[PDB]
């Protein structure tokens, strides 16, 4: 993986392969292990969270012991964050969206802009949002999980593989 | 040139930017200009906080997305967000908006705030754009557009050297 | 020649298109999205101030032709596809905006039944308008519009907006972010109609009849699916709940108020000739009446009233053959008055003059002189 010196870490994140991190990717996984995935690209301006701790402070029996993960393909774009997304097979994060906390990201999603993720909601597979409607199914089967939109992320993963070389050059 | 540099001014691989004329260098903001290129112009206006990038450089076989495409003596705002756009020159832009995916702005189009555009996207000139999707807010004045452009390179030229260490 | 500038309207829309257009080029309510004001102000507004109205006429009008038309109507004339009950003054604040300060050539003003009746190009015709938030039969004999026999009622799917809010009040299961029973304040109104246009199925009259159990002394609820708002605000409704909406139309008791009252009174003011004329002579018209499983359950219903005591031996025996709109019964209005306006360009004498209300300044109404 592209293990960029700008890239900004922070804890025990035992990442995996093909997890090209570009420059200014600041992230935490300290309270959280994340394992990154194999085909993604961590873009610039990013922000990986682990544990959201006492500020917000979960009075609920705070006895978490869970790490995040990642999944194969799911490249997140600039401005997003990443507030522990369980992804999976090729779910891309465009620019800004609000990652939230549980949304179990599950393959064919497509983060549009500005789309604030919906804490304990099952994402499940094959469901593109739009942008100014929120929560918006459409494209149950456009969008979907397998041979559509992960065929269109995969495509989108060709110029990310370019540029995963270039960068490794170009470093 | 006009654009006096800022105190905080940095980016990640900023190699295509221009030193506009009677512009004022914004800091807080980024630019990948190590990538691709972008189409800057004197006498033109932006604000701090940005978040600015080139698109690709036509990556596939044939062309795909381009490094992106601008004008001069334009009204930028802050926090908006360039990706796949196509502007034009003396054009107003929103603040905290966004760049529709294969966007192309033609000149003096004005830019809604916080305003995005879906697939494929397009503008007229002097031509106000607006809403989440693809949308147009109207047309901006010609002579609304002049004067803004003057008005933004010379509110530049003044607030640019305001602790521009 | 030129296609006249034939506009619908209406409580609730407010379409248009060229002379003879066979199609929707777009659909505009009857409201203007004011500029700074966060709500689009209505235009259907009563006993108010008719200069702002003005200048809703003056630059909604301007945009109005930009938008069906991108031209100037000052070459071809305007078919207004109005309906009677509207303030004719108000009325004549339209005509000053046309002649006054648009100078469109002439216009004409028409009913939608009457442009109905251009659609089936028949001249006999007991038709019925489910207008936005009202109720609007017409009775026609042999092309003209009976005057003594009608049908107009505050009887649309406004007060079943306000039906459904109640239904809001007490069907909502919106989840946290899990019931909050109406916690939110106001609805909006435009969103319930497309949420009933993508949800608002009508059962049958036997599920009438369930609906009257469910009045007094519960079934079949489904087919019923949950409406998810953005912003965590999933909630269901029961299909019993749209059915009980649509049911509530005839609520006759110690009142005898109802649309099939309406129409059937109407018919009884009719002579001889009429009663089985109308009987065969029978369209319905208007948008609200577009509802998937409405109209025929709505149909055996009338045919059931047909047995009520005073209209078996009065009316009873009657074919009610019924007319079919070619189209979306809404738009068949409104392509009513393109078939005016498309091969009839004699009658621009009916046509109202611009010149009568230059050296008139008004425009005397069906009333004397
Ligand atoms: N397909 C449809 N199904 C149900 N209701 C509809 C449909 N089309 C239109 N309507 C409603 O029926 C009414 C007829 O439209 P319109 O001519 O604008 O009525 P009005 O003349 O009272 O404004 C409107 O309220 C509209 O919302």
């Amino acid at each position: 993986a592209v293990v960029c010196v700008e890239s900004e870490i922070r804890g025990d994140v035992t990442i995996g392969p093909r997890t090209v991190i570009h420059p200014k990717a600041r992230i935490i996984a300290e309270a959280g292990p994340i394992v990154i995935g194999e085909g993604n690209l961590i873009e610039e301006q990013a922000l990986i969270i682990n544990a959201h701790p006492d500020n917000i402070t979960p009075d609920a029996e705070d006895s978490e012991p869970k790490p995040m993960i990642i999944g194969t393909n799911n490249v997140f774009e600039v401005g997003c964050y990443s507030q522990a997304m369980k992804m999976g097979d090729n779910n891309v994060i465009e620019s800004k969206a609000y990652v939230g906390r549980n949304v179990i990201l599950t393959s064919g999603c497509i983060i549009g802009a500005c789309c604030n993720l919906n804490t304990f909601e099952v994402i499940p597979e094959n469901t593109v949002i739009y942008g100014a409607d929120c929560l918006r199914r459409v494209q149950t089967e456009r969008p979907q999980p397998q041979t559509l939109q992960l065929d269109f992320l995969m495509k989108i993963l060709p110029n990310y593989h370019h540029l995963k070389k270039t960068m490794k050059g170009s470093s | 040139s006009g654009n006096k540099v800022s105190r905080q001014s940095v980016l990640c691989g900023s190699q295509n930017i221009v030193l506009n004329g009677k512009t004022i260098v914004m800091n807080d903001c980024i630019i990948r200009g190590d990538l691709a290129n972008v189409r800057v112009g004197r006498h033109c206006v932006v604000k701090s906080r940005s978040v600015i990038r080139p698109p690709f450089k036509k990556f596939s076989k044939g062309v795909a997305f381009f490094p992106l495409h601008i004008g001069d003596h334009v009204f930028i705002e802050e926090d908006c967000v360039v990706n796949a756009a196509q502007i034009g020159s003396y054009v107003h832009v929103g603040k905290n908006c966004v760049i529709g995916r294969r966007c192309v702005l033609k000149d003096c189009c004005k830019i809604l705030d916080n305003t995005v555009l879906p697939p494929e996207t397009v503008v007229p000139p002097f031509t106000v754009f607006s809403g989440c999707p693809g949308l147009f807010s109207g047309e901006l004045p010609e002579c609304t557009q002049e004067l803004m452009i003057d008005v933004t390179k010379s509110y530049y030229q003044k607030f640019l050297p305001l602790t521009q260490v | 020649e030129k296609t006249a500038v034939v506009i619908d309207l209406g409580e609730a829309f407010t379409k248009c298109g060229f002379a003879g257009e066979t199609g929707p080029r777009c659909i505009i309510p009857s409201v203007i999205k004011k500029a700074g004001m966060p709500k689009p102000i209505k235009v259907v507004q009563y006993n108010i101030n008719t200069e702002e109205l003005y200048s809703y006429l003056k630059e909604f009008i301007h945009i109005l032709y930009f938008r069906h038309l991108l031209v100037n109507p000052r070459d071809r004339r305007v078919v207004v596809i109005e309906s009677v009950l509207c303030p004719s003054h108000f009325r004549e604040t339209l005509t000053r905006v046309l002649f006054k300060y648009f100078e469109v050539p002439s216009v004409l003003l028409a009913p939608s039944h009457l442009m109905a009746l251009l659609t089936l190009g028949i001249n006999s015709a007991m038709v019925l308008d489910c207008g936005y938030r009202e109720s609007l039969v017409l009775p026609i004999y042999e092309g003209i519009p009976v005057l003594n026999c009608w049908g107009a009622l505050p009887l649309g799917g406004k007060a079943l907006h306000k039906e459904l809010e109640t239904q809001l009040l007490e069907q909502c299961t919106v989840d946290t972010g899990q019931s909050l029973p109406s916690v939110m304040g106001s609805i909006p109104e435009g969103v319930l109609e497309d949420i009933k246009v993508r949800t608002c199925f009508v059962s049958d009259l036997t599920r009438g009849l369930k609906i009257q159990a469910a009045k007094f002394n519960r079934p079949s609820p489904p087919p019923n699916v949950d409406y998810p708002l953005d912003g965590e605000k999933i909630l269901h409704v029961l299909g019993s709940i749209r059915d009980s909406v649509v049911e509530i139309l005839f609520e006759q008791d110690n009142e005898e108020k109802s649309v099939a009252t309406l129409i059937l009174d109407s018919l009884m003011q009719c002579p001889i000739d009429t009663r089985k004329q109308l009987a065969e002579n029978l369209v319905i018209i208007g948008g609200t009446s577009m509802l998937p499983g409405f109209l025929h359950r709505l149909l055996a219903e009338i045919r059931y009233l047909v047995e009520k005591p005073k209209y078996k031996k009065t009316l009873g025996t009657k074919t009610f053959r019924i007319h079919t709109p070619p189209a979306k019964a809404n738009c068949v209005a409104w392509l009513g008055g393109a078939i005016f306006g498309a091969l009839q360009d004699i009658l621009g004498s009916r046509s109202v003059s611009k010149e009568y209300y230059n050296q008139t300044g008004r425009i005397p109404d069906w009333c004397s002189l």
